DNA sequence: AAAAAAAAA
């Protein structure tokens, strides 16, 4: 219901056949059983990367928030390398 | 348009669809002129409906199945004329296509004596037919197409050819182009068949 | 004359 958002985010699951591509998408935060950290949707669930990441101030990012995630999909691995976070 | 890839596939079925002229010589006797293309593969990478295209997109074409045919009908068979009385040949399969093309499904699973009856016709292009007192030569210069499966239930890229093709070499060796079909499993080739067979449905 | 089922090799 945002203004500005009429871009479009995508599912979790729809990123499987795509890399190289800029991707927006929010979903819960949390770790998972082996200690990463991952982003979980009712589609699926990736993991993060966090080493260039370059949050917006103001806020406490805290496990168990709903966060907008933007970044790079890889499927060399299954690495998010998130740019921004907010 | 509707098959995703094998560019390479349709190239050579254009090229067989209008392919070269026969060549007749005083000496020389007669030099084959067309191209018949033979395409093995593992199942669902879509021959059958390759073949059923070129059905329809020819000029002329008749559909056959290993199984369900018989070498010695598929030429001629001799039936007895309800008002004279007497009985006369009937033109067989390939004969009705005569300067058309043949496409054959199930093509290894066809019985093996009837295989010599496609022989003679890619030996010369003619067959003779002797029997009950009726001699006579049948001009058939028609181009066959053909699918089959190997001798497994899927390919294995590390076997020799000739193990995994159960067609004895002497046909073999008359077909001008045989091509090998496998469907490599790749997460990027799979999205993008999915999408196009999804925006075909 | 040509297709289809059965028992023995
Ligand atoms: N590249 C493709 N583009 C579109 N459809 C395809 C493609 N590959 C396979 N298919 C689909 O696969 C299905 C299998 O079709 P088909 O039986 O004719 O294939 P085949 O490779 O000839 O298999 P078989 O060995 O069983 O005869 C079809 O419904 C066809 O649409
Ligand atoms: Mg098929």
């Amino acid at each position: 219901r945002n203004e500005n958002f009429q871009m479009s985010i995508t599912p979790i699951k729809n990123l499987l056949g795509r890399d190289a591509q800029n991707f927006l998408l929010l979903g819960l935060l949390n770790k998972n059983f082996k200690g990463n950290w991952s982003l979980e949707d009712p589609s699926g669930s990736v993991e993060i990367d966090i080493s260039q990441t370059i949050p917006t101030q103001g806020h406490y990012y805290v496990p168990g928030c709903m966060v907008l995630v933007e970044g790079i999909y890889y499927s060399v691995g299954n690495k998010f390398h998130v740019t921004s976070m907010t | 348009p509707s098959i995703y890839g094998h560019d390479h596939i349709k190239k050579a079925i254009l090229l067989m669809l209008m392919g070269g002229v026969e060549k007749n010589l005083e000496n020389g006797s007669h030099l084959r002129g067309d191209i018949n293309i033979l395409m093995v593969g593992d199942p669902s990478t879509a021959k059958s409906q390759l073949l059923r295209f070129v059905l329809n997109t020819a000029s002329l074409a008749i559909a056959t199945t290993g199984r369900g045919s018989s070498g010695v009908g598929l030429t001629a068979a001799v039936t007895t004329d309800r008002e004279t009385g007497e009985r006369r040949l009937e033109a067989g399969a390939m004969v009705l296509a005569d300067r058309g093309v043949v496409c054959i499904d199930e093509f290894d699973k066809m019985t093996d004596v009837d295989r010599v009856a496609i022989h003679e016709v890619m030996e010369q292009q003619t067959v003779t037919i002797a029997k009950a007192g009726i001699h006579t030569t049948l001009n058939a210069r028609c181009s066959v197409i053909a699918a089959a499966n190997p001798v497994f239930g899927q390919y294995d890229v590390n076997r020799d050819p000739h193990q995994n093709i159960a067609l004895p070499d002497s046909l073999l060796s008359r077909f001008d182009l045989l091509f090998v079909v496998t469907d490599d499993i790749n997460e990027i080739r799979d999205r993008s068949i999915s999408e196009h067979v999804l925006r075909t449905h």
